[PDB]
């Protein structure tokens, strides 16, 4: 199984755990994209606002229906595929992210989680993995994350330190 | 002010009617201006609103009644806007009066969605009153009601435009605020309505031969057979006194869904059919009307046709590019068609 | 203002807002977010706005960019609304009547055009701000003055990046194909309209020596060509 | 499907070969027979009329029904209206034979293969169980259709050609 | 009416030959624009379910409401000679409402037929023919037509046209120098 992730999705989880980081307050979002086959498609994400409680109820579901349908005026019209946290803890530290999953699995058996670090996401080394839960046997397994990228993507993300039918067809 | 209406309506005075209607717009305007100031009518207080929302209920009836309907339509959302201050309910009566207006004023509007909601609206309420009613008009009124939903202009939306701008229709429609006016969440399409429609209270009092039709044009509509089964289903509904009442003013709206059906359907089984056949094949009132019914369902985009005066035939579609690009949104289906099959094919692995 | 900074997350922004409607004729339109406070422009980030046009004529959905700001303030009070942004590639007529909707929400409008054809390899971004130089003994005319970008990034971003160009260093697309298909199977009208208004176009331009309507125009029906051909 | 038959076909009762044979025959998605036809249990010449019925879906056209009428359930398709069912998949199969034999096919031949009016014929390969059985350009000023386990084995080659030809159109886009 | 009608219904062509204007345009463009459609009332009204029924190709209704809108108006009712007026504007307002038809329903239709149109406008063929061609022939329609079978033809060209956009950029570009002179 495969986590294909996008260029806007990546750099937006990235700054969002960062931003997040110096709050000192773990941050989450949900995912946005497509099941194709086994494999999953995330094409973007968003910021979900930072709440007293922690883990599971953290969501705000008026918060994530104004934003869903504001950007379906938007584009691109994406199922929430997962959801995406930073938490410190390592390896496997906190069980009361897991029950979060099992949430997210009971309304799309496929949805996927993602955590990000971002204290230890240094250059030359993104720490980040995927997870889903099992269907003495462990609760969940890690899924690898591709990165996919237009040529168009590809030309823009090189003016840093620079010194759609296609995609259809495809 | 009722004696004042009372005398505008007895004597055609549709002049003054109007100049009286303003009048009273002003009157109210000041009130609320008024208020502040010490010694105003109170728009807090009940029975005042409920003599000031009369007098508006009997400015719409005197409007329709001096065939003002411009004027009507102003004096609709003049009683909205008192009934939504409103706090006690009008007499049922005086109100059902009311809505049996708003079925007049919206069938001269050409707004048939708001017609068919304001007969519904005074169907709900003539069922509690009488209490005990005559059988034989709900026979009359549910009919009414629901063959007013067929007739219904079509509403359908096109899929590869809808995506691209979300857009329909003209489009434009000036008569939109009414519908958030009328307690409605927002604007219906005809499909909705006839759901209300398509609900047994409408369909147990509706005659039967409405059913059949539903059958007929929304159920299962095939060319070949409906004009068969309108000239069977027709005659029943002329020898009816009551229900031919309720027939006869909505045959024209009706024909044209009818018709509209047909062009539509014919598009999709021909490429280039005859024009004998064409109009042949779909009745029309005459081969002439038949094309401008053909050329407007063309303007409306709901069929594209070129018509070549020459040969007599029309064609739905330069004569390579136009089959060119006919073949290439048929391979594009067979595509689709293979990408869902190829989804299903996947669930068959599991068994 | 002298200059602006865009960063790279703004660009990958705007390609992929334009990329989901899988639309080459259409021009997509949002609002970006940053720091305009000093000489120095920082466009650090955005949101897509729905926007349709037509004719003239162009809707921006006025309570969608109230609404979607307040939630981008409830995440980041730093980033400001700052202006607006299309996919271009070139100004358009519409532009500076559009620059003053959003000058209702901060001022003054900043508009960054971002190429994403990117058909340029140097730029993929032109920044203006409108103003009028003015005419002695007339009324002064608005115009956008065209100031110089730079890509730039902070260092989350920067490592971001980096981390992307490492190994360097569909049924809604199917529909758009048969919505050309179609274009094409009507083409010989839309042809000869595309011909009336190239000629408009020249009619205004000529007054103007109205020249910018007639230059639009003008455009237009290049670009409905163009599509026609990529579709063939 | 025919997965899911030959599973119940070599797990049923030989009882229930026959209600079998006439689900099959009527199903939306079914036009090839033979692997069916090819069961051992298929095979036995008991079931005289579900091996009738295999050779009229499997290799005949409806001008072999009409032939047959008399000694194959016509009359119980009639009295069940099953037939129409089976009456529309015997139809669409003589389409494909038809095709089998030529890549453009006169609608005079095809109506009467078709027992049915031209003005009709249209409607009928207009249909989609007939679409996406077949793909083809219908010419009304020439009257004609072009339509460009046995079965299997050619569609398959066809298929590896196909995935040849998208791949190439892939990387020609890729290219750009 | 009869004079903006058939150039306006041209411009809903967009062949845009010339531009005309007709009175009581503004008025119609009000009841466009209006929220409330009411059949028609006022004179006005009856003028202006005139105009939109000869822009559907209705001349028989259009006949109609001008005497509806008249009737309340008592307007052609002022005039001695009536009658004789009332057949007069029927016969030229046949004429228009035929050119008006031709103007907005040339683009769905490649080929027409003269014997069929004389019998549904009510105008004999002499007229027909000789109103589309001239009107054809003065505004450079891409139009032609067969005397012998009596059938016509439209749609189409590109070449020319093109040619002609070449002509107005050069224009342009000569101005431009002017201005840098």
């Amino acid at each position: 199984k495969q986590v294909q992730i996008d260029g806007l999705v990546v750099l937006k989880i990235i700054k969002h755990y960062q931003e997040e980081g110096q709050g000192t307050e773990v941050v989450q979002g949900v995912l946005l994209g497509l099941v194709v086959e086994d494999r999953l498609e995330i094409t973007n994400c968003f910021p979900f606002p930072q709440h007293t409680e922690d883990d599971a109820d953290f969501d705000e579901v008026q918060y994530q229906m104004e934003m869903m349908r504001s950007l379906r005026h938007v584009n691109i019209d994406h199922l929430h595929v997962g959801w995406y946290q930073s938490t410190y803890y390592g390896s496997f530290v906190t069980r009361a992210l897991l029950d979060s999953q099992f949430s997210y699995q009971h309304a799309i058996e496929e949805s996927v989680v993602l955590i990000y670090d971002p204290i230890k996401t240094a250059q030359g080394s993104l720490s980040l993995k995927a997870y889903r839960l099992t269907p003495f046997e462990y609760m969940f397994e890690e899924v690898p994350i591709v990165i996919k990228n237009s040529h168009l993507i590809n030309v823009l993300m090189w003016e840093l330190e620079k010194k759609x039918x296609x995609x259809x067809x495809x | 002010a009722q004696q004042a209406f009372k005398f505008c309506l007895q004597y055609t005075r549709k002049a003054e009617f109007r100049k009286l209607c303003d009048n009273l717009r002003m009157h109210l305007s000041q009130i609320q201006r008024h208020h502040n100031q010490s010694t105003a009518i109170n728009l807090n207080n009940p029975e005042s609103q409920s003599m000031h929302l009369e007098t508006r209920l009997v400015q719409l009836d005197s409007a329709i009644s001096m065939e003002l309907w411009q004027e009507a339509f102003k004096a609709v959302e003049d009683i909205h806007g008192l009934f939504s201050l409103s706090k006690k309910p009008p007499k049922p009566q005086l109100m059902a009066n009311y809505y049996n207006k708003v079925s007049t004023v919206f069938w001269k509007s050409g707004n048939a969605l708001f017609h068919a909601s304001t007969l519904h609206r005074l169907y709900h309420l003539s069922r509690e009153m009488r209490k005990n009613l005559t059988q034989d008009e709900m026979q009359r009124m549910s009919t009414r009601v629901l063959l007013a939903t067929l007739s219904i202009p079509i509403t359908p939306e096109r899929t590869d435009i809808a995506r691209l701008l979300d857009m329909d229709g003209i489009i434009v429609e000036k008569q939109r605020r009414l519908a958030t006016l009328l307690g409605l969440q927002a604007p219906p399409t005809r499909i909705g309505l006839i759901n209300d429609m398509v609900r047994f209270n409408v369909l147990q009092y509706v005659v039967p031969e409405v059913k059949d039709l539903y059958n007929w044009l929304e159920v299962e509509f095939n060319p070949l057979k409906l004009c068969e089964r309108v000239t069977k289903v027709l005659n029943w509904v002329r020898e009816q006194p009551e229900k031919e009442p309720e027939l006869q003013q909505y045959v024209p709206q009706l024909q044209n869904n009818t018709i509209l059906r047909l062009l539509q359907q014919v598009s999709q089984i021909y490429q280039s059919i005859e024009f004998s056949r064409l109009t042949s094949l779909v009745p029309f009132v005459d081969a002439f009307q038949l094309e401008r019914a053909i050329v407007d369902a063309a303007r409306h985009c709901d069929l594209q046709v070129r018509i070549d005066h020459t040969s007599r035939t029309l064609s739905f579609g330069x004569x390579x590019x136009x089959x060119x690009x006919x073949x290439x949104x048929x391979x594009x289906x067979x595509x689709x068609x293979x990408x869902x099959x190829x989804x299903x094919x996947x669930x068959x692995x599991x068994x | 203002g002298r200059v602006v900074r865009l960063h790279p997350v703004i660009l990958a922004s705007i390609v992929d807002s334009y990329e989901r409607r899988n639309e080459g004729a259409a021009r997509v339109i949002g609002t970006l977010l940053g720091t305009v406070d000093k000489h120095s422009v920082e466009v650090t980030n955005c949101f897509s706005v729905p926007h349709n046009e037509s004719e003239d004529e162009v809707a921006v959905d006025m309570e969608f960019a109230k609404n979607m700001y307040e939630l981008h303030k409830k995440v980041s009070p730093n980033e400001l609304i700052l202006g607006w942004y299309a996919t271009g590639h070139d100004i358009t007529e519409h532009s500076v009547l559009i620059h003053e909707y959003y000058s209702r929400e901060a001022p003054n409008p900043i508009h960054l055009t971002v190429d994403t054809s990117l058909q340029n390899g140097r730029m993929s971004i032109k920044a203006y701000v409108s103003t009028l130089m003015g005419v002695p003994g007339r009324t002064m005319g608005v115009m956008f003055t065209p100031l110089t970008v730079k890509y730039a990034y902070y260092d989350t971003e920067r490592i971001g990046v980096d981390l992307i160009m490492k190994t360097c260093f569909x049924x809604x697309x199917x529909x758009x194909x048969x919505x050309x298909x179609x274009x094409x199977x009507x083409x010989x009208x839309x042809x000869x309209x595309x011909x009336x208004x190239x000629x408009x176009x020249x009619x205004x331009x000529x007054x103007x020596x109205x020249x910018x309507x007639x230059x639009x125009x003008x455009x237009x029906x290049x670009x409905x060509x163009x599509x026609x051909x990529x579709x063939x | 499907l025919l997965g899911s038959y030959t599973e119940d076909n070599a797990s049923q009762a030989r009882v229930d070969a026959h209600r079998c044979i006439v689900r099959a025959l009527k199903d939306p998605n079914a036009f090839l027979f033979d692997h069916l036809l090819t069961l051992k249990p298929v095979k036995f010449l008991e079931g005289e009329l579900i091996h009738d019925l295999l050779t009229i879906f499997v290799s005949a056209k409806l001008a072999s029904y009409v032939k047959f009428y008399q000694n194959n359930k016509d009359f119980i398709d009639s009295l069940g209206l099953l037939h129409e069912q089976n009456m529309a998949k015997m139809r669409l199969l003589t389409f494909m034979g038809m095709a089998v034999e030529n890549k453009e096919i006169s609608f005079d031949t095809m109506q009467q293969e078709l027992q049915i009016g031209a003005d009709d014929v249209e409607a009928f390969v207009i249909d989609a169980v007939r679409t996406k059985m077949v793909y083809c350009k219908i010419d009304q000023t020439q009257r004609k259709v072009v339509v460009s386990x046995x079965x299997x084995x050619x569609x398959x080659x066809x298929x590896x050609x196909x995935x040849x030809x998208x791949x190439x159109x892939x990387x020609x886009x890729x290219x750009x | 009416m009869l004079l903006e009608i058939p150039y306006m219904a041209a411009h809903e062509s967009d062949a845009r030959r010339r531009m005309i204007s007709k009175q009581f345009h503004h008025q119609l463009r009000v009841g466009e624009r209006q929220p409330l459609l009411g059949p028609p009332e006022s004179m006005r009204e009856h003028v202006v379910a005139a105009s939109k029924a000869m822009k559907m190709g209705d001349w028989k209704t259009c006949h109609s409401f001008i005497i509806n809108e008249k009737m309340n108006g008592k307007v052609w009712d002022l005039f001695p000679e009536a009658d004789k007026v009332r057949t007069m504007l029927v016969r030229k307002i046949q004429e228009e409402s035929l050119r008006t038809y031709l103007f907005t329903y040339s683009s769905v239709y490649d080929s027409i037929s003269m014997e069929t149109l004389s019998d549904m406008f009510e105008l004999d063929l002499p007229t027909v023919h000789s109103i589309i061609s001239k009107m054809i022939i003065n505004e450079e329609l891409m139009a032609s037509l067969d005397q012998p079978t009596q059938t016509v033809v439209m749609h189409r060209x590109x070449x020319x046209x093109x040619x002609x956009x070449x002509x107005x950029x050069x224009x342009x570009x000569x101005x431009x120098x002017x201005x840098x002179x």
